[PDB]
RNA sequence: GUGGUUUAAUUCGAUGCAACGCGAAGAACCUUACCUGGUCUUGACAUCCACGGAAGUUUUCAGAGAUGAGAAUGUGCCUUCGGGAACCGUGAGACAGGUGCUGCAUGGCUGUCGUCAGCUCGUGUUGUGAAAUGUUGGGUUAAGUCCCGCAACGAGCGCAACCCUUAUCCUUUGUUGCCAGCGGUCCGGCCGGGAACUCAAAGGAGACUGCCAGUGAUAACUGGAGGAAGGUGGGGAUGACGUCAAGUCAUCAUGGCCCUUACGACCAGGGCUACACACGUGCUACAAUGGCGACUACAAAGAGAAGCGACCUCGCGAGAGCAAGCGGACCUCAUAAAGUGCGUCGUAGUCCGGAUUGGAGUCUGCAACUCGACUCCAUGAAGUCGGAAUCGCUAGUAAUCGUGGAUCAGAAU
């Protein structure tokens, strides 16, 4: 068995990797059932797609907080970061993409004296 | 242009507050508005004292209040006099019993609170300010410090046109919060008008 | 009115002591008075601004 | 086994009082759980710094209730006597 | 909101950018500073003196109110019984007060060109002098950033650094958390139980062009590896010498000037939301990648004492009566909306769009006929996307959707 934290937005999602059929759960729910109706659920399993696993691999992962989106991100975090448990010399294919990376994007407060929080309020045609 | 008041900016590190007491959202007002109303009498009639602060703290229906003067005697008056009138008239004021203390000054040379008193009240009188600052600068030089500064705006020598003095000795860094920078303010009426004095005393970086 | 404010009557009608009410002493409102002031709710207000009303204060935030 | 969460609005009246609660029932009693932080309920305002135009900048405000555990377990008579007598700090509800 | 027009008054200031939801972070009386009429006083506010009853409470008569008249409980307190402290009321004296004018007489604070990037000083040297040199020149940089050269050598304000929030990790700690792990389970962490995980709090760790290749005199630039983040990683506070004689004397303080039966005070009754038009700033629009009905799944940050209001009952509903709980990361405001599943609607001014108007009702408030918001029924317009110009933005940002809060009894689109 392997582990992995995997973090986005705030949301925190537990993979525990484990060889087998190729079925996941979500919170003791399938990842259809959890992830009903939403086309991005499918990036959550795409770090398993790379190195070529699913059919050999099955998950049990635990997430909470944040938003399902958010969830999907980190479940992918958690699946990539595990695969690195099982062989590290996954991480030479698997990095390439970048799913070893945590998005360190956050719903900044909308600051003012701009409209983004960031972006500032320019002027008409002076 | 101003700039930040070094107190204000430096509360939060080296520089307590001036009232410390715990929290009363229903209360805040009221104690706040006695704190303020204590200090307007202890700004007056502890004037020829040179009274460079006045903490105050509050427990339940008390208040200590410790006035800092550069000489007590004038405070506590003869063989004890002054300071039974003053606890008395406070009284006065809120009727909660209140406490009083003469915590006195080791050399107000280092206080800028008193630094200021001592520039304007010459400047009151009548003479060279390019004295008074050159001289107070070296007060608190000679007594010490790190760094001080003096300035003073209005109608300099009664001139028509207002003036700002400056002069100043070793370090005054007021960005550098940390630098622990004793600040002070002094007006000083006069027959052609007021002029604002300044000072500041760079003791200690840490 | 002067006819409802039959309270300054000490003597109840046929009701026990207990008829007596309130009224407040200025505008005379039944409403909403306030015991210790014996004032409504809108004279302890225009009185309470005026400063007329002792001790009293306006509560800030 | 006696918890006493210590809550209040100013963080330091807190550890004044939390850390005596300790130091006097160091001796008498056990060395105590020891005093610690716990979850801090934050309420904050939004209200608008100037009161006019610059509707871009509203500063932000915040008032905290800071939290104890201190917990004292193995309790002797002195243990509580030393509790009972000394009682400082009057910004700080303790709940024994 | 404003101009104009208007009015008994519809207070005043602000005006190209740096006037126009502008001071008013809230005008129903109050606030107001306006108008007609009735009416007063050491007086709405400050200090003090002399003086026969004097603290205080509750009623009556008259009245539109104000006001006037009048009647009844009755003093502790400092000292002996007289004096006497206090406040209070009348009579009398000495006096206050003014958002009334001038911010080009001003303090303070603030706006603006500007966060724009540079601006200067001490001493030396050159010139009769105003000044120059140093801040010029070559390379380089986002930058007087840095390097090299040079009578210049140093220094100050600025820059950078020093603090806080956010991104990864660790240590301390846990009545939040979770079978992650085991046991029980009305299978609701709920319980036992344990701190791993999330979280909460505090401290600490962490990037510095160091390593690799290329170019270069150097600085440095470009590519690359390692790495959670890299070249100030991302957002705050902070705004130089000075400018416009900028704004405010209605925040406050202040020099001069000006009025003190009245440019003071009280009360009753009237407007600012008056229109043939013109302007600025905004809002709501036209659908089926849509609207509607039922069912159903996830959020964060916030608020609550007479207040948030579960639950029950009455009403189509607003709401009303009753009423539990919390004082609150354990009770409530809450339902999150879009979303998902199912069903319904056909291109016509239409189940598009909601103006206007009629009727009924709820709620706040002393009291909503010019001046309310809201609910239900009925009515249901213009509008089928727009003539000349012109405005907003480079990433979780645009755009789009919904929610809580400050001010606050209540017009925030």
């Amino acid at each position: 068995q392997y582990y992995g934290t995997g973090r986005r937005k705030s949301s925190a999602a537990r993979v525990f990797i484990k060889p087998g059929n190729g079925k996941i759960v979500i919170n003791q729910r399938s990842l259809e059932q959890y992830f009903g109706r939403e086309t991005a659920r499918m990036v959550v399993r795409q770090p398993l797609e790379l190195v070529d696993m699913v059919e050999k691999l099955d998950l049990y992962i635990t997430v909470k907080g944040g938003g399902i989106s958010g969830q999907a991100g980190a479940i992918r975090h958690g699946i990539t970061r595990a695969l690195m448990e099982y062989d590290e010399s996954l991480r030479s294919e698997l990095r390439k993409a970048g799913f070893v990376t945590r998005d360190a994007r956050q719903v900044e407060r909308k600051k003012v004296g701009l409209r983004k929080a960031r972006r500032r309020p320019q002027f008409s045609k002076r | 242009g101003q700039k930040v008041h070094p107190n204000g900016i430096r509360l939060g590190i080296v520089k307590p507050w001036n009232s410390t007491w715990f929290a009363n959202t229903k209360e805040f007002a009221d104690n706040l508005d006695s704190d303020f109303k204590v200090r307007q009498y202890l700004t007056k009639e502890l004037a020829k004292a040179s009274v460079s602060r006045i903490v105050i703290e509050r427990p339940a229906k008390s208040i200590r209040v410790t006035i800092h003067t550069a000489r007590p005697g004038i405070v506590i008056g003869k063989k004890g006099e002054d300071v039974e009138k003053l606890r008395k008239v406070v009284a006065d004021i809120a009727g909660v019993p209140a406490q009083i203390n003469i915590a006195e000054v080791r050399k107000p040379e280092l206080d800028a609170k008193l630094v200021a008193d001592s520039i304007t009240s010459q400047l009151e009188r009548r003479v060279m300010f390019r004295r008074a600052m050159k001289r107070a600068v070296q007060n608190a030089m000679r007594l010490g410090a790190k760094g001080i500064k003096v300035e003073v705006s209005g109608r300099l020598g009664g001139a028509e046109i207002a003036r700002t003095e400056w002069y100043r000795e070793g370090r005054v860094p007021l960005h550098t919060l940390r630098a622990d920078i004793d600040y002070n303010t002094s007006e000083a009426h006069t027959t052609y008008g007021v002029i604002g004095v300044k000072v500041w005393i760079f003791k200690g970086e840490i | 009115r002067w006819n409802a404010v039959l309270k300054l009557q000490t003597l109840p009608r046929d009701s026990s002591p207990s008829r007596q009410r309130n009224r407040c002493r200025q505008t005379g409102r039944p409403h909403g008075f306030l015991r210790k002031f014996g004032l409504s709710r809108i004279k302890v207000r225009e009185a309470a601004m005026r400063g007329e009303i002792p001790g009293l204060k306006k509560a800030s935030w | 086994r006696i918890r006493i969460r210590l809550k209040a609005f100013d963080h330091r009246l807190i550890d004044q009082a939390t850390a005596e609660i300790v130091e006097t029932a160091k001796r008498t009693g056990a060395q105590v759980r020891g005093p610690i932080p716990l979850p801090t309920r934050k309420e904050r305002f939004t209200v608008l710094i100037s009161p006019h135009v610059n509707k871009d900048a509203r500063d932000q405000y915040e008032i905290r209730t800071h939290l104890r555990l201190v917990d004292i377990v193995e309790p002797t008579e002195k243990t509580v006597d030393a509790l009972m007598r000394l009682d400082l700090a009057a910004g700080v509800d303790v709940q024994i």
